């Protein structure tokens, strides 16, 4: 029981918590040696290991499988592979987490159910709400800069360890825009390829007005363009 | 950003006093001017 | 193309350390033909090659600086003659 469930919410599946997608981690409920007393305890914990099997499936498909090459940011893209390299580093201390629970029952093997509840309630209610955030994502192959916006609306919550934990995201993703945006008004070099960074001599370039994200409005998108389009021409 | 322009710049100041000599190579010395 | 393709993850140093030293024995090359204008090159790395003195051949890293390097190698060893 000790190492099993650490084994299996890591992101390995258990003999004992079976991995499946539609019912995730389910325990086996045909030992004499369980009950509905532990059960409903081992359900509450392994909703945070299917969620995490999830999140490092997800993130392991997408980062670090194509040199980037086209690309649709629903699939390939440089906007999806950020948000996944920023979806582990907000995972990090899950894994202390687990880390720490190991010694422990090093430290003494007689502890409980009620410990591991006890020190992982802080995640049962963190994991449940950004796991739709990233389902819709996933689900309507959302492309292009609506994605900062669509993390952005559930950012815009009334929760707080939901909106730290989604702000870190969103700030990995503005970091690729600005690294490519950084060339492009000083020099006019584009560093974006196959998807879209809000803006496209004498012409050549063009305001993408219908995906530029609602919190950068449409007059600050003008300046913008006019930059690249004047360092362009000289 | 990726650039490899900036090597150039120390670059362009041998070629323009190449090509200046080139010019003038023909003209001071072998007298195409006169031809 | 490989540096323009990713340039905003963890292996952005890598693949910058990895082109600045595949371009090496390359600023040797040009290191030739800006001040001499003698051929080297046994490898098929190299785009300027071996009638009226334009019998040497010539053919992405930037070619826009390429044929600049070959004119300006030629005009040195023109004052050889």
């Amino acid at each position: 029981m000790i190492h099993e469930l650490l084994l299996a919410l890591s992101g390995y599946p258990g003999s004992i918590f079976t991995w499946n997608k539609r019912s995730g981690l389910q325990v086996s409920q045909d030992f004499p040696f369980l009950h509905p007393s532990e059960t409903s305890v081992l359900n509450r914990l392994c909703r945070l290991g299917t969620d995490y099997i999830r999140f490092t499936e997800f993130i392991e498909q997408y980062t670090g499988h194509v040199q980037q090459q086209q690309g649709q940011g629903g699939l390939h893209g440089i906007y999806l592979r950020a948000f996944c390299t920023g979806l582990d580093s907000v995972l990090q201390p899950y894994r202390q987490a687990l880390l720490d629970l190991e010694q422990e029952f090093l430290g003494d093997p007689h502890l409980s159910i009620s410990h591991v509840n006890y020190f992982l309630d802080q995640f049962q209610l963190l994991f449940p709400s950004v796991m739709v955030v990233v389902e819709q994502i996933k689900s309507q192959k959302i492309h292009g800069c609506q994605i900062l916006e669509t993390v952005y609306k559930h950012s815009c919550g009334g929760l707080p360890p939901v909106r730290s934990a989604l702000e870190k995201i969103l700030a990995v993703c503005h970091g690729v825009m600005y690294k490519q945006l950084s060339a492009w008004m000083l020099h006019g070099l584009l560093l974006d390829q196959h998807e879209e960074f809000f803006i496209k001599s004498l012409k050549q370039f063009s305001l993408r007005v219908e995906i530029l994200p609602s919190y950068i409005p449409v007059r600050v998108a003008e300046k913008i363009l006019f930059v690249g389009e004047s360092v362009q021409m000289f | 950003v990726l650039m490899k322009r900036s090597i150039t710049a120390p670059l362009a100041a041998h070629i323009s006093l190449v090509n200046k000599a080139a010019v003038d190579y023909f003209f001071v010395e072998l007298h195409l001017e006169a031809h | 193309q490989e540096a323009l393709h990713n340039c905003s993850n963890e292996h952005y140093p890598v693949l910058l350390s990895l082109l600045k030293t595949s371009c090496e024995p390359y600023t040797r090359f040009i290191h030739d033909w800006v001040y001499s204008g003698v051929f080297r090159d046994a490898y098929g790395e190299f785009m300027i090659q071996v009638k009226l003195y334009w019998t040497h051949g010539y053919v992405v890293f930037l070619k826009h600086i390429a044929h600049d390097i070959y004119v300006c190698g030629k005009t040195i060893n023109l004052l050889k003659l």
